[PDB]
């Protein structure tokens, strides 16, 4: 699907590099943008989102955005959207209203003829909105910008079952067969939803978060990362979730913080969404001025993986004890490039951890 | 050693008629090291 | 087996070792009741919460063994399984009630000085032998202590059957008539119990009426091993004999 076509596009543009973004967050950003688009410009965006009804589309995100806004004391989620428009650009009331009402996103007039100043204005705003989690969103603001759309999201939730911080120990990580790095490796022998995809040749483990959200870690077999990436799809994801079986594993997972920052105007065109980023963009919904286009569409996703979990993670199960031999434990070590998904009802995050 | 079979060899297979008599013990009139303890537990 | 001793050669010719495969390792104990049928515990094979579901293709059985690790040429026999049958009402959700499973050998095993079936009890023998105070015998290659401590050869321990009221008061688990418990009381001065790896093995008793060994129970669950004031529990073989008969009649030929 679109989410996976984008993933591959990003990985292709930056080989052997960490890739990390929020599929649902970008979909929201695009849906929001479609509010001010028209003609073919709008069509490309909708086709990209693979879209029932527009009213339904926006309603869904509005609600979804409301839910993710409910401070569920077990998660740390900061999702935001904002448009910065050059001072000279006249904004349409209908568009500004729809953005605030449907996507809780504000529009801010900005003097782009003063890069440094505008860049600080934007970064400062994002930092404020993300409580300091997402700072320095922009690193180089091209002069003469017209409209800059920013989409940011931070996430950090407690695992259903904790990782003994006394079990976390720094280990070797093979970015490549030749390049090795030391990384804090968390660990815990226990039962996990596990699956061995022989088709794509990768091992998939599910580690649930406190709630209905779960993290999926995929370790391709030697030299099969590219093969797994090409196989990534909605169908494949659905499959994994369905073929999962509880298995006793001696799991070794790196403790880390991963982030991804992207200039979507540089990649989306190759995926079919191009007009909105050109001078022939039909953004009549946003402004009645003719030289209106999305100069930059920045997306930044940051997720932190630690040991913190709901319970002490141990014992329990049954009063009686089996007298059969203990379950055989399999070793699963994520010490080389792996893929990661964070899913609820939607794909919250998707990426490749090339270097923790 | 009196024993009345309960199963049908057609479905059970062979061996029931001579069940529980060990080749290296009962069949050789030899006792294992602790079976006396079991027999003594029946005294009351 | 905790606080047991080394078995003598051919002392338990009905002893069966149950294995899992790839990797292959000891899974449980079991017992030979004919040249085509083997008895074991249901919890050795199935437990939904852990996605444990060992089928014929995941298992193998070794018969006639003494050593836990050494292959015994011209003595031990390896038999694949044709099919496995677990009691349909095996209560894995609560107390492991009806913890029993039958396994049919892919090919009949030849008897020898080391391989010979044990008897299953008739009503009179069960009534006569399964009584509080009388001692039975448990065998297995399971751990020697609750807390790798594994035996070099088959272990054996003789244990007294315990009165049902005492068994009931010893645990919070609901005990049923398809279970009995055995072991020494704190004041009896002796110890012994089955443990991890012994499940599925036989609890046998020697009949003084015909000099034959009868399997009265199957090593089932417990709470730890050889703990003070606790007792090991066993599947009551006679009470499930009708089920055994039914399964054999339907799938034995
Ligand atoms: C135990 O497994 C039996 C067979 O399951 C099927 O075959 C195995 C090899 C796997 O491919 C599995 O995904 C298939 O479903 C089931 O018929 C049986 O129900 C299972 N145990 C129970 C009673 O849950």
């Amino acid at each position: 699907d679109f989410t996976f076509d984008l993933y591959r596009a990003l990985a292709s543009a930056a080989p052997s590099q960490n890739i990390f973004f929020s599929p649902v967050s970008i979909s929201m950003s695009l849906a929001m943008l479609s509010l001010g688009a028209g003609s073919s410009t709008k069509m490309q965006i909708l086709e990209g989102l693979g879209l029932s009804s527009e009213k339904e589309l926006h309603r869904g995100f509005q609600q979804l955005l409301q839910e993710l806004n409910q401070p569920r004391d077990g998660f740390q989620l900061s999702l935001g959207n904002a448009l910065f428009t050059d001072l000279v650009v006249d904004l349409q009331d209908t568009f500004v209203s729809a953005m605030k009402t449907l996507y809780l996103a504000d529009t801010f007039p900005t003097n782009f003829r003063d890069s440094a100043g505008a860049m600080k204005q934007i970064n400062d705003y994002v930092a404020k909105q993300t409580k300091g989690k997402i700072v320095d969103l922009l690193k180089n603001l091209d002069s003469n910008a017209v409209v800059i759309m920013v989409n940011y999201i931070f996430f950090k939730a407690k695992w259903e079952t904790s990782f003994n911080h006394k079990g976390t120990q720094e280990q070797d990580f093979y970015v490549t067969s030749e390049t090795v790095v030391r990384v804090p490796m968390m660990s815990r022998e226990d039962q996990y939803h596990y699956l061995l995809d022989r088709n794509l040749s990768c091992r998939v483990v599910g580690v649930p978060y406190q709630g209905n959200a779960t993290a999926l870690f995929i370790l391709p077999s030697e030299g099969k990362m590219q093969q797994v990436e090409n196989g990534l799809s909605e169908k494949t994801l659905r499959k994994w979730l369905k073929m999962f079986k509880k298995r006793q594993l001696e799991l070794y997972l790196p403790k880390f913080s991963i982030e991804g920052s992207y200039q979507l105007e540089k990649v989306l065109p190759s995926l079919g969404i191009s007009n909105v980023f050109t001078s022939h963009a039909d953004l009549s919904g946003i402004s009645n001025h003719s030289n209106i286009q999305v100069s930059e569409m920045v997306h930044k996703a940051v997720v932190e993986v630690d040991e913190s979990g709901t319970r002490a993670a141990a014992a329990t199960g049954t009063i009686f004890t089996f007298r059969s031999a203990r379950l055989n434990s399999q070793r699963l070590v994520f010490n080389r490039p792996f893929l990661m998904f964070i899913v609820d009802n939607n794909i919250l995050f998707l990426g490749k951890v090339n270097r923790p | 050693s009196e024993y009345q079979t309960f199963f049908n060899p057609r479905t059970f297979g062979s061996g029931e008629a001579d069940c529980g008599l060990r080749p290296l013990f009962e069949k050789k009139s030899l006792e294992d090291k602790t079976e006396r303890e079991l027999l003594e537990s029946y005294i009351d | 087996i905790v606080e047991g001793s080394d078995a003598e050669i051919g002392m338990s010719p009905w002893q069966v070792m149950l294995f899992r495969k790839s990797p292959q390792e000891l899974l449980c104990g079991a017992s030979l009741i004919s040249d085509r049928w083997v008895l074991t515990a249901a919890h050795c094979l199935l437990y939904p919460p852990w996605d444990k579901n060992f089928t014929e293709n995941d298992l193998l059985v070794r018969i006639g063994k003494h050593s836990r690790t050494r292959y015994e040429r011209n003595i031990e026999k390896i038999s694949m399984l044709e099919k496995i049958y677990i009691h349909p009402r095996y209560n894995w959700r609560e107390n492991l009630d009806r913890d029993i499973a039958l396994m049919k050998l892919k090919k009949p095993v030849a008897f020898s000085d080391y391989i010979h079936p044990v008897c299953l009890p008739d009503r009179e023998t069960a009534a006569s032998l399964l009584q509080a105070g009388y001692k039975g015998r448990v065998t297995g290659w399971g751990n020697l202590k609750e807390t790798k401590g594994q035996p070099s050869v088959l272990q054996v321990v003789n244990l007294p059957i315990v009165e049902r009221p005492v068994c009931k008061d010893s645990t919070r688990i609901r005990i049923t008539d398809n279970m009995f418990c055995a072991g020494y009381k704190p004041d009896e001065g002796k110890r012994g119990d089955a443990c991890e790896g012994d499940a599925g093995g036989p609890f046998v008793m020697k009949s003084p009426f015909n000099n034959r060994w009868y399997q009265m129970g199957i090593v089932s669950w417990g709470e730890g091993c050889d703990r003070d004031g606790k007792y090991g529990f066993y599947t009551h073989v006679f009470r499930l004999k009708k089920w055994i008969q039914k399964v054999i009649d339907q799938f034995g030929e």
